[PDB]
């Protein structure tokens, strides 16, 4: 459940997640009716003195059973046009991206793995 | 460099080879993006690096084309 | 065992007496057309029931696992 | 067969390729040096060689040919 | 019906630049099959997703449901997930630069990812 | 003779009635499935459906560190770290849509939970995917392994060192000094293990189970 | 103007406005930065440049890293303690004699 201010990972290959400047960044704004954020939801990202946009892929709360618990919050660097800012994703990504509404295609493409 | 200059000769021979028969691929796009990642990466390279670079290769052969059809 | 399985909770705790009666809810206006009218009657036995019976969507106990194929 | 048709046949197909370029295209033009192509280069060469004329044959000499002439003699004498 | 051979022919029909169909192993859960179009310019791209997604209805899918069109917002990269088929449509030199087609043939031996690494974190001193 | 956990009642004021009505069909899906012995610190495989894919299933490994659950509802969470990433799921036994349980090594722990796992180093949680079963011997005991794991720096998800959480697979000693050890124990309650209406007793329960369960059979 | 003084940096982020000061004092020659604090070669990554420093003067925080299997509080050099002292010392003067507008509004 990521809030407002909460510290996030960027799971992805971006130039703007690689641990130079290793201030963690800081949720800004949750896209969403309620302001708690579960895995597919839109956050807006406090990054090096920027605002970008990133999608929720994983997170540390539970769930419903049969799905994914992880043991950090990732997330994935998203352009304001919403093509991925990066190329590749090496951790696992959850296979309920697919189905849930929205624009998801685009990131599970960049990503081998899932879980 | 390789783990042997023919076998980079045969890997580059087969892949061509197996694109011959490919039907939903565009087939001129795959020769030409074959004879770019022969280029790229081959012209320059150590024995590690170079070894890394046949064994990606090599996978791509026996395993139906990379899934391309 | 006359045991009827409701979606859901119901108001009071285990071992309290509830009241049923068919949904007053517009949409299932007019649903006793498929039910027995007056009650079901046990001693008619025009044909005995099953032991139980299941909704067409219930996935049944000792069928195969379910492939979403 | 045509062992004319083989030279002009492989002039032809090496002048259809379009990576090389036919600035002496002669009977005895050599690839290593005259053309300055690598062994990536004559593989294909071979190929567009191979596709015009049917291959049935292996690399055992297509690597060796080195010439138009020699693999014009190379296929003269496998039909 | 809607299949593979069909999708490819209409993709053919409207002049699709380059195509490229990847069969994706069952051992990946993602899809059946993976197809990459490019077009040449954002105009062209939204015609020919519009024209795909108008045979699809029109093509049976009676049982199957209907396929959201993704990435409108966006002017090069528009992708469309039909059940048993994805298709990303992009421009040119988004191509290249994510280079869909080497992460799905090489599953794991993608150069890209190749040069991703792992870390752990010591104390300083 | 194993009673699984799932078939034991919880004391409360439900009728029996109500379990018998869960017990059937809980015996009825185990006929078409195959649900294995395993306990919790076991290495378990779990191949699902997913609905997400049309007719194509995922399998998941890990070590199993909670059993929780009665009845129809019982599940397990096992775990397990990818590409360095830890990652828990929870299983419903029952669920239709679980193709097969293999229990790739079947051991025991001297913990009954292993939550403090995800304080625990990474080494202790990693298994491989594609680790073959090891085999079992029907004529011993389950093998209880007896590995004390060590811990990373103090700040955990919990405060297991507390005696409440009574854990015994942990290498304190490492972590925590002398003093810290002392300083915990002053929420020990040690009057819990002596006051005898806080015991459940299921050994008259757990034997009526286990000739129904083998009579239906 | 951050530089200057006249905005409380914890209000524009002292990590930035020292990358500003690194990227202006390079591009003025002015490099008596890397005696005050010994640099060597010198540097255009403020990440580099701050780590030296941080060395320089012993300082050390426990701070909370995200990792893939948690979190963990790791001992790390004062990047942001660092960039505070690094900004003083300019403002002092000790770093040189710097007239900022020089660049966009030469005139
Ligand atoms: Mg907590």
């Amino acid at each position: 459940a990521v809030q407002k201010m909460t510290r996030v990972r960027v799971v992805d290959n971006s130039a703007l997640g690689s641990t130079p400047y290793h201030r963690p960044p800081r949720c800004i704004h949750v896209y969403n009716k309620s302001g708690v954020g579960k895995v597919g939801d839109q956050i807006l990202l406090a990054i090096r003195g920027q605002k970008k946009k990133a999608l929720i892929v994983g997170h540390r709360m539970p769930g419903s059973r049969m799905t994914p618990k992880f043991d950090s919050n990732n997330v994935v660097l998203i352009e304001d046009n919403g093509n991925p800012v990066g190329t590749r994703i090496k951790i696992p990504i959850p296979t309920s991206l697919r189905r849930r509404e929205g624009e998801y295609s685009k990131v599970l493409a960049i990503a081998q793995n899932f879980v | 460099a390789p783990w042997s200059r023919e076998a980079v000769l045969c890997l580059y021979r087969a892949l061509l080879r197996q694109g011959r028969e490919l039907r939903y691929t565009d087939r001129d796009f795959y020769f030409a993006s074959i004879r770019r990642e022969f280029r790229k990466n081959q012209k320059l390279e150590n024995l590690e690096a170079r070894e890394k670079q046949l064994e990606k290769g090599l996978v791509f052969l026996h395993s139906k084309l990379g899934g391309l059809i | 065992h006359n045991i009827i399985y409701v979606n859901g909770s119901v108001p009071g705790h285990k071992n309290c007496l509830v009241k049923i009666k068919d949904s007053t809810l517009p949409a299932y206006k007019d649903s006793c057309k498929n039910l027995p009218f007056p009650t079901y009657f046990p001693d008619g036995d025009e044909e005995e029931l099953p032991e139980d019976l299941f909704d067409e969507s219930v996935w049944q106990p000792s069928e195969p696992s379910i492939t979403f194929a | 067969l045509t062992l004319d048709g083989i030279k002009d046949r492989v002039l032809y197909v090496l002048k259809l390729y379009d990576k090389i370029d036919p600035e002496k295209l002669s009977v005895n033009s050599h690839f290593m040096k005259d053309l300055g192509l690598d062994s990536l280069d004559q593989v294909e060469i071979i190929m567009a060689m191979e596709d015009e004329f049917g291959f049935e044959i292996p690399d055992i000499d297509a690597e060796k040919l080195m010439c138009p002439q020699e693999i014009v003699d190379y296929i003269a004498d496998k039909k | 019906k809607f299949d593979i051979d069909m999708l490819v022919s209409l993709l053919r029909q409207e002049n699709a630049r380059d195509i490229c169909v990847i069969q994706v192993p069952p051992e990946m859960r993602y899809t059946d099959y993976f197809v990459i179009g490019s077009g040449t310019s954002t105009r062209h791209l939204h015609a020919m997703v519009h024209y795909l997604v108008k045979m699809y209805k029109h093509l049976k899918c009676r049982s199957d449901p209907y396929v959201k069109i993704e990435g409108k917002d966006a002017d090069d990269w528009l992708c469309v997930d039909f059940g048993s088929m994805v298709i990303h449509l992009m421009l040119p030199e988004t191509r290249e630069t994510y280079e869909l087609e080497k992460l799905w043939t090489l599953r794991s031996f993608d150069d890209q990812l190749a040069q991703i690494a792992a870390e752990t974190l010591p104390e300083d001193f | 003779r194993f009673l699984s956990p799932e078939f034991i009642p919880p004391r409360g004021r439900t009728n029996p009635l109500k379990f018998k009505i869960e017990r059937k069909d809980m015996l009825d899906r185990r006929k078409v499935l195959p649900i294995p012995e395993f306990y919790v610190g076991s290495i378990l495989r779990v191949t699902t459906a997913d609905p997400y894919a049309s007719g194509k299933t995922s399998q998941f490994l890990g070590i199993c560190i909670k059993r929780s659950g009665n009845g129809l509802g019982a599940t397990f969470t096992l775990r397990n770290t990818i590409e360095g990433q830890g990652v828990e799921i929870c299983f419903e036994l029952y669920n239709p849509r679980i193709q097969e349980i293999q229990v790739v090594k079947l051991e025991k722990r001297l913990d009954d939970n292993l939550l403090y796992l995800r304080d625990a180093l990474p080494e202790y949680s990693t298994f491989d995917v594609n680790m073959k079963p090891v085999p079992q011997e029907a004529c011993q005991e389950v093998p209880v392994n007896k590995l004390k794991v060590k811990m990373k720096p103090k700040p955990w998800s919990k405060r297991w060192e507390r005696p409440n959480f009574n854990i015994k697979g942990i290498r304190f000693d490492l972590a925590l000094t002398e003093e810290q050890m002392k300083e915990a124990q002053k929420w020990n309650k040690p009057w819990i293990e002596f006051d005898m209406m806080r015991e459940y007793d299921t050994s008259k329960i757990e034997a009526a189970l286990w000739e129904e369960i083998e009579a239906s059979k | 103007l951050a530089l200057c003084g006249t905005v409380l940096d914890h209000l524009v982020g002292e990590e930035t406005m020292a990358d500003y000061l690194l990227y202006t004092l390079n591009r003025h020659g002015l490099f008596g930065y890397v005696q005050h604090y010994a640099l060597a070669s010198a540097c255009d990554q403020i990440e580099w440049v701050l780590k030296n420093v941080a060395i320089k003067l012993r300082k050390t925080r426990k701070v909370k890293v995200l990792t893939g299997t948690g979190n963990v509080n790791v001992i790390q050099p004062d990047y942001a303690m660092a960039a505070r002292d690094f900004l003083r010392t300019f403002r002092s003067g000790l770093l040189g004699q710097v007239m900022l507008d020089r660049d966009i509004i030469p005139a």
